[PDB]
């Protein structure tokens, strides 16, 4: 008669990796390590992102004709681009503080798009909606949706003398242009007068611009400049537009919902109905390890990010049948 | 010592293996098994709990004329990322040799317990298995199981047969 | 780890002993004096407990403060310096000069 | 007889947590985390901290009247400043590179506040000491005290001439401002001119700066502004300052003497007599331990911040009655 | 194998007890307990040199048009603590465990240290104490502890009284 | 007869530190910690630096008088500054967003340098070749190498035409100045003109400048400055120049061959002809030990820093002879 | 067990020492010290690999109104250099402790396999040295070297000569 | 980890091995023959030292550098490579193909 004792031995195939020992072979392991995913675009927690199609930040805020099917937005949970992007600013010319816009906009979680400034009465005395080859919509001529393009009426171009009070419970973003043709002719067909100026003011923001008259390489087929500029409007706060010429001034604003875990991001991927609680630009890693290998952005609460190939942890003995 | 696992105990990481008069089979043993998962468990949760989460770990943008900014911003990204590989690696190799240095430990503690428990009333045996002076029944080997081996009954038989060596 | 410090038929007379080497605060000082050697006194850090010997009979109360890490003994002689919170002999292995 | 070996048992419930155990009860133990303070603004290495108190770095370094008692410093080892730190500059505008100012002042271990230019005789041909009803002290208007606002005298306004040599065996840390008025007829009023131009340059300084004339929202009940400057001579140079209006002229300049270990900090405690090594916002830590979990700002000799609740570390036997 | 630790003794962690003809209670090591205090007070003064004091890490500033500037600061700011939160968690871990298991190492080679010395003249018993088979009077028992324990001095006279059992 | 067990001890005198004890001696460790150099500049992987000895990058780029030798170089791997090289700008003046040339310059492995506009045939209404003593050269007063200084010719000053159409396959390095003279009788000598501008444009390039006069602090005996500026031209990409006067003319310009693994040191060393693998402004070194010491900036395929005195491991048993 | 470290044996870390009538001498057990080194190198791979080389790391001019960003800058730096200190600091430590454990592991190891091997035919003497009941020549002295060790070729002899014991 | 390597009644011949595999350079390199297995001669790394066998009487000068990182010797036969600084024949656990 005898009795002993012994362990747990079977045929597994895990392995793991010790300090001393390298290629040991177990029972039972733990993948620590996540390396799969669904690939697709999820509801981050109910609420649908913001699919910016052909065109990216730059052509989503100024109001690019070739993207208008993004005015009817209202809420998101993260932006998605797409590598295709490039319908942004349809005339040449430099975004200011492009970069700036982008960081303010990745915390944001909605907005009111509004007409901050009334295009069929706030002009009286200019003429309103000036339309550029560059911005061409359906065959025809166009030009922003956000931005109004102003110039002379009956052979003047009288001073401009606007100002908008943020009665708005939230911050209001503003955005407009000014124009830098690239001869003189073109200036005074315009605006009728050779030198002119931009002046815009606010309680926290004071600034003045001057035209550049220049020729220059064509870029889209134009040879003159459009630049842009934005401000942030605190509530209660009012901003002065005043301008003698070269004012594309403003048509639609935003009004500002903040949030948290938001943010922007550049995917292929494809859109459908699921819940997530972790997003990749790659696909939802949906899962509960600590570690993963998949890609290093993300949004939501994720696993950390190793370059890792693998993790495995022993949960159970070593195994020599 | 123990030359290899056994592959019939169908339950449980550690146990037990028996044959006498009324047959043979493996079962496992609770307070050990229950110890082990128990300790093993502890280190996933300290794993789980002790890394937190990476909340929104977005890009950003620079201009022509920000390259020293983008250098900065892309070389705080890769020297965490290489810190935490590193830690991540170091981690999982550290509870790994634990582990297996904390069942090896589990099963030696068995084996003395064993050992004790039958008070040298028994051969013993490289391979880990004790060979018994006297008739043990399955009544026998469940008290060894038991904790419970009756030393003073069983000594009787022993005084004698023992002398068989 | 060093410590420093510094009798007739009447009275008492006040020793005190002082923490020396690296970050000493940290570890808890106690008394002993030799004629063989024997404890006498012990204080924890931050000043939670106090112990003492039998002579003492809960006499000398002991204390330590600010100045220079010094602890002072009032109403050879050397100070030793442990990392455990406790009087017994074995704890102590950081010796002064005796004064 | 009979003996036996064994280990030591205490009536102490301290616990500890290990790879594989949890609240683990153990005889002795010690704490690697520090968690209590003074609680008080304390001494740091015998000289006492400049307590700005009710204004910041803006209105100490400009003098605006309400903090005039800081002018007698001279020598300190850290800035303090409080949560309702409110009276900085006292006539709206912006303070250009403030954050840059902040940060060189964050090394300085003291100054000598000397007088550039004489109000007496450094401008004869030009009225001295205009005042401000947004800096008022005592009920009655003032201006700040380290800058001179230079206006017009019987009816013109002479060019501006003045330069100065560093003769002190420092840097001299120079302010000055450029006044905005609100309209044409103020800028009339006080300089004679509508086109006017302010040039500041030194051995490695060159700027010019232009007035901009417009309507702007009323801050501190002002439609104007006052653009802020400041710039570093070096040891031996010299400084020109030229301009034909809209100068805030400076008074007094500080001589900088540099340091190290120095730094600004915003805290609600109170002052104290007591000295330490180590301070923090919530107040001074007293203790030699490696870790701490009061504040991560630190100025001085300070334990090493962390997130943790509880840092135990075992010195002893495992506790089994 | 011991039945937990005493509560009796009051000086030094690793002790001795003893009774005979002539006295009982506790007696601690002073050779033991010494390189272990030297051993934990090495562990302290590593640590604390290992780590940095935090000379100073006052605030920053920026601009509203510098919020990219602001995040990066504020990332490299919450980066560093998460290491060193992790890293402290971790140490003090990893030292209390090499503690723990160094001082039961320590218990293990003191009474290995005892049964050197006797060499089979008492009974081992499971809960750690030895039995003696010969008289043992105070010089006897401080011979023990001391590290002078003469065999032959014990050993032959208890010949038959092992042997009568 | 008797057998039995031990280990191997020997001579040694290695120390090695564990958790529970210092200075410990082992019988073999392996040292991770190298701190043993050559104390030369090598060549990097056959292809030899580019050693600026007095000059600069400011003085390479704008082709300072002493700076001549220099301009036969093509390829390099690195870039050497020495403590004593303080010829770069001889005129004094401030070199717009050098700091983020030189972090262009770090990623350049190559450079063709050509004549973008020549000096006998694209400037025929004007004056070509003006001289300073600031710059003097071999006793005689001259000016930089790449850059032109054009003057009046005859009386007049016509405005400025010129532009280059980037044909070659890579992006081009195109630098200039504008002239700041001291006073009204300088500018009107030189240019006939009292005000006068200078405008750059690209596809992707636009910046007008204006000319500031007055009265400066002299430096290297000038109270006039000249500022400089750059950019880089994408291929196809045109730049045009305008000038009417202040111009300091483009003559030769960089075509730029990107490349991985360059950087910029400041090194006391000397050159010879040897291959290494890592470099450092010290020496070379010659180990595969994961850290080092020696120096944090590195160029190559170097161990990590680490500010550790010495890293020893056990590679033995302990030695208790 | 074993007093101290031998300085004759040369041929590895771990060996015999042996004397009968006819030689004695020193030899090391290959097969350990195999395994042992196999262990060191696996830990020098380790560390080689985890520690990623390190590429350009030139530094950064900035302006005299960049103040911000070249603290930044700094703060990274010597934070990075901090951690990366600390952790090669540790791991030494770390790797020199499992070490010195491991080779005490392997001697008591190969002590045990000796012990086991004789089958309990020779008397322990402390010291970590064995002395046997049986006279055993170089072929024996071999055999126990082998691995091959049998126990019945020797037992009635041994038996017989433990009765003078 | 692992290494390469490439007679007459007169004079010596020159023979080389080179290191092959892992960051061999770390690793201390030596050689070995057999007609059973024996060392010959052994060199540290960097060539801070230099052992040699019975038979070689300190001839037999042997050297490594950087180039292709070899090692040769001169005035069936196999190389290998240890973490050892010696040459004990234990200490060696990875060979070349012999020559
Ligand atoms: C939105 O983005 C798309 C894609 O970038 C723009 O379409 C592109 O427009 C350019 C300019 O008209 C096209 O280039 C032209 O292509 C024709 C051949 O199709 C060639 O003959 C011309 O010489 C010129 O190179 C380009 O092909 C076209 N790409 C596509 C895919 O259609 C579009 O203009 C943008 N719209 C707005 C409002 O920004
Ligand atoms: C995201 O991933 C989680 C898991 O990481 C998914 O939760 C899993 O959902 C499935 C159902 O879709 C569950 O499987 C079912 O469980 C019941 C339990 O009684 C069993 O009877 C069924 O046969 C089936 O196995 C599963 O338990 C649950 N959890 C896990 C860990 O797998 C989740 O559905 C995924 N999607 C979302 C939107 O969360
Ligand atoms: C470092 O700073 C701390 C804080 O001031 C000092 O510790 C404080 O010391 C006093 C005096 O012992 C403690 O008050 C005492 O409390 C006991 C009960 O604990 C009570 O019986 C006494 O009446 C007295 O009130 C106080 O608790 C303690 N505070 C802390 C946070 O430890 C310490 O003395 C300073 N040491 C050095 C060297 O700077
Ligand atoms: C220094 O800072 C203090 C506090 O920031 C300033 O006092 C505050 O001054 C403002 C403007 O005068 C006061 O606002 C006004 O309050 C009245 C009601 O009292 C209201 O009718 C007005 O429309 C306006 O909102 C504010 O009440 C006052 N607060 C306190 C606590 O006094 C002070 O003016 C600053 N002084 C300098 C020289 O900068
Ligand atoms: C290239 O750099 C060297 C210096 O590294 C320049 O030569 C230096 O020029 C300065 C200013 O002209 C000299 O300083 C002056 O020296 C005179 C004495 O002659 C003294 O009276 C002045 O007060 C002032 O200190 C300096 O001595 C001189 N150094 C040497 C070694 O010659 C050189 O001009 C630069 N060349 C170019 C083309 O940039
Ligand atoms: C690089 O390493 C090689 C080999 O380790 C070095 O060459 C040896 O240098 C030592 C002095 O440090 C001399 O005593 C030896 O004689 C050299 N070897 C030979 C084969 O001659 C070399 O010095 C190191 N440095 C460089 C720049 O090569
Ligand atoms: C192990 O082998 C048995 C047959 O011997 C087989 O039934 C079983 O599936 C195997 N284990 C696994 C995990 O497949
Ligand atoms: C471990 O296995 C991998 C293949 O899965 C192999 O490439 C590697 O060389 C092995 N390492 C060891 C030490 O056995
Ligand atoms: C024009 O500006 C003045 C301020 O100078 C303001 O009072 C007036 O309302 C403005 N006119 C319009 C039509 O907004
Ligand atoms: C982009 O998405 C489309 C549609 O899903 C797919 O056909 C294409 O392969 C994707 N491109 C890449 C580079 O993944
Ligand atoms: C432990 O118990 C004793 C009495 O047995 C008591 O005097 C002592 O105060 C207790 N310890 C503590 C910390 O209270
Ligand atoms: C141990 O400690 C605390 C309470 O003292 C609690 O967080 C915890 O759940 C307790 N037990 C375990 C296993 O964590
Ligand atoms: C200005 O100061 C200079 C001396 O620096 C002097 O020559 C000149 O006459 C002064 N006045 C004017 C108008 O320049
Ligand atoms: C600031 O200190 C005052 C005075 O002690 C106290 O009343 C107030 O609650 C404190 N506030 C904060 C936020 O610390
Ligand atoms: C150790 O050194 C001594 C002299 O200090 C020498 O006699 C002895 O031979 C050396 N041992 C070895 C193994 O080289
Ligand atoms: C002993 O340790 C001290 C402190 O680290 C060190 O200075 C000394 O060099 C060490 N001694 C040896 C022989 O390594
Ligand atoms: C100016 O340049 C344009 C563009 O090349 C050219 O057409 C024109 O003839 C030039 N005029 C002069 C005067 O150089
Ligand atoms: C550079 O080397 C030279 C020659 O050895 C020496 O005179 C000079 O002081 C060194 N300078 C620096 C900054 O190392």
């Amino acid at each position: 008669d005898t009795i002993c004792i012994g362990y747990h031995a079977n045929n597994s195939t895990d392995t793991v990796d010790t300090v001393l020992e390298k290629n040991v072979t177990v029972t039972h392991s733990v993948n620590l390590l996540e390396d799969s995913h669904n690939g697709k675009l999820c509801r981050l927690k109910g609420i649908a992102p913001l699919q910016l199609g052909k065109c990216n930040i730059a052509g989503w805020i100024l109001g690019n004709p070739e993207c208008e099917s993004l005015l009817s937005e209202r809420s998101w949970s993260y932006i998605v681009e797409t590598p295709n992007s490039e319908n942004g600013t349809c005339f040449p010319g430099d975004f200011i503080d492009y970069e700036e816009l982008r960081e303010q906009l990745s915390s944001v979680s909605s907005f009111e798009r509004f007409e901050i400034f009334s295009k069929e009465s706030s002009w009286p005395k200019h003429t309103t909606g000036g339309v550029t080859a560059a911005c061409s919509h359906a065959g025809k001529s166009s030009f922003y949706r956000n931005l109004l393009w102003l110039t002379e009426k009956d052979g003047s171009y009288p001073n401009l003398n606007n100002s908008y009070v943020n009665k708005k419970g939230k911050e209001v973003l503003v955005l407009w242009g000014v124009h830098h043709p690239s001869n003189i002719k073109d200036q005074q067909t315009l605006y009728q007068k050779e030198n002119a100026y931009v002046s815009v003011v606010s309680s926290n923001y004071n600034r003045r611009f001057t035209p550049e008259i220049a020729e220059r390489p064509k870029v889209r087929g134009q040879a003159g400049r459009i630049n842009y500029y934005w401000t942030l409007l605190k509530p209660g706060d009012t901003i002065m537009f005043e301008a003698n010429g070269n004012l594309i001034a403003p048509w639609y604003a935003f009004a500002l919902s903040r949030g948290f875990g938001s943010g922007i991001i550049t995917s292929n991927a494809s859109m459908h109905e699921c819940d997530t609680k972790c997003q990749t630009p790659q696909g939802a890693i949906n899962s509960s390890l600590p570690f993963q290998n998949i890609h290093p952005i993300t949004i939501g609460e994720c696993p950390k990010y190793v370059r890792s190939t693998k993790l495995r942890m022993v949960t159970g003995l070593r195994n020599i049948p | 010592f123990i030359e290899g696992g056994w592959t019939g105990m169908i339950d449980g990481w550690y146990g037990y293996h028996w044959q006498n008069e009324q047959g043979s089979g493996y079962a496992a043993d609770q307070k050990s098994t229950q110890n082990a998962i128990n300790g093993i468990t502890n280190i996933v949760n300290s794993v789980i709990e002790k890394m937190n989460t990476q909340f929104t770990a977005v890009g950003k943008e620079f201009n022509n004329l920000e390259k020293r900014m983008e250098n900065l911003n892309k070389k705080v990204d890769d020297g965490f990322l290489d810190i935490w590989t590193y830690n991540a690696e170091l981690l999982v190799l550290l509870i790994n040799e634990r582990t297996l240095d904390f069942h090896d430990s589990n099963v030696k503690n068995l084996y003395e317990k064993v050992k004790n428990q039958l008070r040298n009333n028994a051969k013993e045996i490289g391979n880990g298995c004790f060979e018994f002076y006297h008739k043990c029944n399955n009544e026998c080997m469940e008290s060894v199981k038991n904790g419970t081996y009756d030393y003073p009954k069983y000594s009787e038989e022993s005084k004698l047969n023992r002398e068989k060596i | 780890v060093q410590l420093v410090e510094s009798v007739q038929p009447g009275g008492s007379l006040r020793l005190s002993c002082a923490a020396s080497g690296k970050y000493v605060n940290l570890m808890s000082l106690g008394w002993f004096r030799q004629a063989g050697l024997e404890a006498v006194a012990a204080i924890s850090f931050d000043g939670k407990k106090t112990y003492y010997a039998d002579s003492v009979k809960g006499r000398f109360t002991i204390s330590r403060d600010n100045s220079k890490n010094t602890l002072y003994l009032q109403m050879v002689y050397y100070c030793a310096a442990s990392v455990v919170d406790s009087l017994g002999v074995g704890f102590y292995s950081y010796w002064g000069q005796g004064t």
